[PDB]
C-alpha cells in the first residue's frame, strides 16, 4: 500500500 | 560523508543554467498519475467542484544524471522543486488557481529521474445537479501542458486507474469511477499532436 | 545543438537590455483575442460577473529577432513571460485583480514576434437583471492600454468574434453572443486616437 | 529610436541612486484626484463599503528631469511605477488593504512632473443605514500621506469634484455628490500643519 | 471625457 | 478548434 | 542637502552588517501602544473578532546614531521598514494572518531611534455573547515578542488608555473601555520574565 | 562586541553551503510538539475543521555546532527560519494551505540544536456530527515528512499529551481528549518504516 | 491628541 | 505552562 503515501512513492519508481 | 552529496548538488545547478525546456530535437516525456483524496465541496449556483488529489509527475533529463561511483556512492537525493526544471502540466478547465498543500520537493536519482508528488486542491467546472441520486454525477478535467505540444512533450499514464487507498473514509461523497485515460487529437490545419490525460470521476452523495 | 538554445537565451535577455515600450516615434501593433470558457459565477447584489477565458496576445520587437543559422537552424523557443516585456493591455472596468489560471509562457520566433496565452479569472461590472429569461443580459468589458494611446500602440484584432469551440458546454449558462470589436474614439481637446476592444456577451440561463 | 529612450532611461535611474523622499529643506507638491467608477457593495452588517475608483497622482523632482534635446527630442516617457519615488498617500479609514486593478506605470515629462494613476478597490468605514430609501447617505474618506507633514508633502487637488463622467451607468447605487476637499490641520503641540484630501459621497440604490 | 481615460490623462497634464 | 487550445495557438501564429 | 539625505542614507545600511538582533548582553526596551479605530465584525458562530488598529513601536538601536552636523543637520529621516531591523511583537491569540493596511515606512532620528507605526487588522479570539445586552462583552488579546524574553526585549507602554481620539463614529460598536496593560509573568522553571500588554476592550452593540 | 554575534552568524550561513537535508549516512531526528489553541471554525457542509495551534519542532545538526569561547562566549542565537533547513513535516490530509499566525524565527545553540515553534491554523478533513453529543465527535490529523523516510527522518515526541495550557477558555469547544501519537509502520514491498504523529482531538459543543 | 494621527505620532515621540 | 509561552518553548529545549 505504498503507492498511497508521498514519501514511499516518490523513494520508489519502480512499484508506483 | 554529507560533503559528497552538497559537492554533487553543487556541481549540477552551479553548473550551468537550467535545462531551457525540451526542444524538438530533444523531447521528452512525463508521466501523470492522480491519487484522489477527497471531493471536498461542490457548488450547484456556480457548477464549480474542489477536488484535493497528489498528482505525479516523473521525467528524465541528461542534463541530470552522475555516476554514483564519483560521489561517495550516492543513488539518488532529495532537492526542492525550484532548484530543476518542472513541466508545465496544468488543468484545461480549472477556475481558480491551484493551492498546493504540501512541500514541492523532488527526488532525483543518479541516471536523472525526476519524481514529484505535490498535494495541490483545485477547483474545476462540473455539472453537480445529479448527485442526490444512487447514480451521481460523472465530471472531467483535462491535464496538458500549456505550451509543448504533444509532439515535445508526450504525456503518459502508468495505470488507467487513480489511487483511491486514500481517499478520505468520511467524505461527503463517495467516490464510484475514476479513470486516468490518455487523450490525443489533431486538428485540420496541422500536423502534431496534442496530448493530455483526462481525469474523470464518478461520485454521489453518500448515503 | 542543445547548448545553442542555452547561449540564445543569453545573448537576448542578458547582453541586450529589455524593450521599454513603444514611442510615438517607434509604436508598436499589439493583436487582442479572446476564448471564453465559463462563465461562473453573477452577483444580482453587486452587479459584478466572473468569466474565466484564455487572453491571446501578440506583439512584434526587432530587438528579438535573430538568424537561425547563427544557432543551430532554430527559428523559435518558449521562456518564462518573466524575461520580456509584455503590454499593458487592461480591463478598464475590473472589480478585482484578474486570476493567472495557467503559467505565463510566452512563445517568441525569430522574426521578433511573440505569442501569449494565460488562463485568466475577471471580475467586472455588468448589472445582471434579465438573466433568467430568453432575453438574456449584457456585459461589456473595455480593453485597452492603460499608459499609451493609438499613436503608441495599435490594438488591433484578427477576429471580431470569441472562439467558443472551448466554452463550457454544460455551464449554468450558455452564449447567445460574444464579440470583440475594436473601437477607436477621439477627445474634443485632443489630436490622438484611443483603442479600446469592446467584449460584449448576451447569455441567459439553462433553461 | 527607442534606442534614445533606452539611453534616457539609463542614465537617470542606473547610476543615480534614488530620490529619499522629501524633506523640509527640499519639501514636495503632490496634487491628487478621484475618478469614481463604482461603488460595489455596501455591507449593513459590518459597515463597510467597496469603492473602485482611480487616483491620479502628480509630483515633480528636480533629478527626473533632462534636456530633450540631448535624448532624440524626447518630451516624455512611460516606466514601471517601481522605478521611481513615490509618494505615500494612504486612505485614513481603509478596513482591507487595497487591491490595485491597473499597471502601475508612470509617465515622466522632462521637467521632472510625473503622472500615475493606479485603479483601485477600497474597503473603508462607513454606515450605510439609510440606503433604502431616497435622500441616501453620504460618507467619508480622508486620504494623506502616512509620514509626511504639510512641511514636507503639500498636498493639493484641481478641481473638487471627483470626475464622474465615466461612473458605472447600471450601478446598484448611484452617486448624488462626490467632492474631494483639501482639508488642513494643526494640533493643540505642534507647529506643522497635517493635510488630507477628503473624499466624501452622498449616495443611492437605483430607481 | 479625456481625464476619465487613463491613457488620456497621464498624457496630458495641461487638461487633467 | 486548434486556436482554443492554449499549446496550438502559441505555435501558429499564422492561424490563430 | 537631499546630498546629505542620500549619502547619510549610504552611511548606516550597506557599510553595516544588518544588525542580529538583540541578546541579553546587549537587551533593547520596546514600548509599544495602541490606536483602535473599529470593530469591523463578529462572529459568534466561531468566536472570532476582527479589530483595525494603529500599532505604535518604538525602539532604540546604537548602530542607528549619527552625528547630525556631519551630515547637514539633518536630526531625523524616514525610510521603509525592511531597510532596518524590526522586533518580533506579535498577538498571541490571533486566528487569522494579520493584514497591513497602510504603508510601513518609519523614522530614523540622529540618536538612533526608529519609529513605526502601521495599521492593521487582526482576526482574534473572542466570545462575543453578549454584545447586545447593556454590559456588552470583554475581549482580550496578548502581544509580545515571540522568541525574546524580558531579558533581551524589555515591553513598555507611555499610558494604560487605548488612544481611541479617532473611534469610528458610526462603528456598529460603542466601546465602553480599552485597556492596554504590560504584565510580567515568571514561570517555575526559568529566572527570566516574560512580557506583555494586555489589550483589552470592552464593548457593546449600537443602541 | 555585537559583532561577535553579527560574525558568528555569518560563519555558518554565508561560509558554508547549507545543509542538503539528512541523507541516510547521516540520518536526523526530528520531534514534534502541539499546543493546542483552539478549534475556530466546524463546517458540516463540507467536513473541514480549522485547528489553530503552535507546532513545535527540535533537531540536531553537527553542521550548526560552534564553541562559545571564539565568538565573545556566546552560546544561541534567533535567525529567521529562512536561514536555515527546516523539516518538511506536513498534514496530511490538509485541505488549505496552512497559514502562518506569527514570525518564523529559529532559536540554534552551539551543540547545533535548533528549536522552532511557529504559529499556524489548519483547515483538514473532519466528520463533526455529533459535537452537539457528549460522545462529541473525534477528528484526527497525521503529520509526518513528506519526501524523508524513517531511515532518513526520525520522528519522536517528548510526550503524548498534548499541551492545553494555553487553550481558549471561553470556546465554541470542549476538549475531552487530546494527543499525540507516535505511530511507525511498514510496506508490503518495503524495508523502510514510514513515521507519523496522528493528533488526535475528542471535543464538543461546550455545556 | 497628535498619536491618533500617523505622521504626528512618528514626528512626537515625547508627546505619543 | 512555560511550554505554552512562545518564546519560553524556544528558549528551553530541556523542558519542552
Amino acid at each position: 500500500g505504498c503507492c498511497s503515501h508521498p514519501a514511499c512513492n516518490v523513494a520508489h519508481p519502480e512499484i508506483c | 560523508s554529507q560533503a559528497n552529496l552538497m559537492r554533487l548538488k553543487s556541481d549540477l545547478f552551479n553548473r550551468s543554467p537550467m535545462y531551457p525546456g525540451p526542444t524538438k530535437d530533444d523531447p521528452l516525456t512525463v508521466t501523470l498519475g492522480f491519487t484522489l483524496q477527497d471531493i471536498v465541496k461542490v457548488d450547484s449556483s456556480t457548477n464549480e467542484v474542489d477536488l484535493v488529489y497528489y498528482e505525479q509527475q516523473r521525467w528524465k533529463l541528461n542534463s541530470l544524471m552522475w555516476d554514483p561511483n564519483e560521489y561517495g556512492n550516492i543513488t539518488d537525493f532529495r532537492t526542492s522543486a525550484a532548484d530543476i526544471w518542472t513541466p508545465d502540466i496544468t488543468a484545461y478547465s480549472s477556475t481558480r488557481p491551484v493551492q498546493v498543500l504540501s512541500p514541492q520537493i523532488a527526488v532525483v536519482t543518479h541516471d536523472g529521474s525526476v519524481m514529484f508528488i505535490p498535494a495541490q486542491r483545485l477547483s474545476f467546472m462540473c455539472d453537480p445537479t445529479g448527485v442526490d441520486s444512487e447514480e451521481g454525477v460523472t465530471c472531467a478535467v483535462k491535464f496538458g501542458s500549456w505550451v509543448y505540444s504533444g509532439f515535445e512533450i508526450d504525456l503518459k499514464t502508468d495505470t488507467d486507474q487513480v489511487d483511491l487507498s486514500s481517499y478520505y473514509a468520511s467524505s461527503k461523497y463517495e467516490i464510484l469511477s475514476a479513470t486516468q485515460t490518455r487523450q490525443v487529437q489533431h486538428y485540420s490545419c496541422c500536423p502534431e499532436p496534442y496530448i493530455d490525460v483526462n481525469l474523470v470521476v464518478k461520485f454521489r452523495e453518500r448515503r
